[PDB]
RNA sequence: AUCGCUUCUCGGCCUUUUGGCUAAGAUCAAGUGUAGUAUCUGUUCUUAUCAGUUUAAUAUCUGAUGUCCUCUCGAGGAC
């Protein structure tokens, strides 16, 4: 069904889910 | 009753930030002139020498002085390991940083492009 | 056409790649060549 | 591209400009160089050929 | 004497977001074009 | 007012952070037929009996929604 969406798909959403797909950051060295 | 006040500057040189931590520090000192007469009984004359004048050989401290310096130590090494104060991580604006050196390099160039 | 998804995914990728790397930017979109995202931009 | 960096300091700036002369009269008398030997027929190499015309 | 950081168009050796405007930034005419102009259409 | 501790706020460091060069180093990006199932998605339903159709039962479907005065579908009453 085509039809206007709601709200919008703008930048910043695209920006901000990037930066929160943060798993490059990764687990710690593990203490031991 | 006493009065007094110093305002914080720009860091000038290094120099600066030093001479006011020297100032503070010497300040706080309180020395015991009983310690220091007795100090002064026993050697007299070389208590008073020049940058070559007299000389002897090592004065070899109570350890309970040493304990001082380090006390001392201790503290000034804290206040300085407080030197900058870090801004709490607030989420609450708009983020365009992949990562914290992409967030404080947009910060810098914040304070460059106005 | 475009698409508001696409002209935002246009306008993130230019804020990162830079203005001059049109290539990099068309292969973030399928369907666009890197001349009409230039355009597009300009 | 005129170039102008909003607040930088003027002793370098002017270093800079020079600097930008100096590799930008090496680059074009390199230039003038090899098209002469390119047009009178001396080399054939194949980077040279091409080096050349992006320059020109 | 501060330094201002560079960011170029060209590189961006560590993948970094920098905003459109920051990233953006770091005519005449002769009055003899009337002249001529209205000339011709006389 | 002074000293110390704690809480919040703000300023300053924040170079501690964009590996060098060239011909931006170079270049570029091409698939089903049939139905049908399921899943999402979007949406739509108080109204009062009763008769039937129907159904395992519901439902659905069909069909109307006590007279008299009177005042403003509404009301007090002879009933």
């Amino acid at each position: 069904n085509k039809a206007p969406a709601e709200v919008q798909i703008t930048a910043e959403q695209l920006l901000r889910e990037a930066k929160e797909r943060e798993l490059e950051l990764l687990p710690p060295p593990p203490q031991q | 009753k006493k009065k007094r006040k110093n305002p914080d500057l720009g860091f000038s040189d290094y120099a600066a930030a030093q001479l006011r931590q020297y100032h503070r520090l010497t300040k706080q000192i309180k020395p015991d002139m009983e310690t220091y007469e007795r100090l002064r009984e026993k050697h007299g004359e070389e208590f008073f020498p020049t940058s070559n004048s007299l000389l002897h050989g090592t004065h070899v401290p109570s350890t309970e002085e040493i304990d001082r310096m380090v006390i001392d130590l201790e503290k000034q090494i804290e206040k300085r390991d407080k030197y900058s104060r870090r801004r709490p991580y607030n989420d609450d604006a708009d983020i365009d940083y992949i990562n914290e050196r992409n967030a404080k390099f947009n910060k810098k160039a914040e304070r460059f492009y106005g | 056409v475009w698409r508001n998804t696409e002209d935002e995914i246009l306008k993130a990728a230019v804020m990162k790649y830079g203005k001059n790397q049109w290539s990099r930017i068309a292969s973030l979109l399928h369907r666009k060549s890197a001349k009409q995202c230039k355009a597009r931009w300009y | 591209i005129p170039w102008k960096v909003p607040g930088l300091p003027t002793p370098i700036e002017n270093m800079i400009l020079r600097y930008v002369k100096a590799k930008a009269d090496w680059w074009t008398n390199t230039a003038h160089y090899n098209r002469e030997r390119i047009r009178r027929g001396a080399t054939v190499d194949k980077t040279v050929c091409k080096k050349n015309l992006g320059r020109l | 004497w501060k330094i201002p950081p560079c960011i170029s168009n060209w590189k961006n050796a560590k993948g970094y977001t920098i905003p459109l405007d920051k990233r953006l930034a770091a005519v005449h005419i002769n009055e003899n074009f009337a002249k001529l102009a209205e000339a011709l259409y006389i």
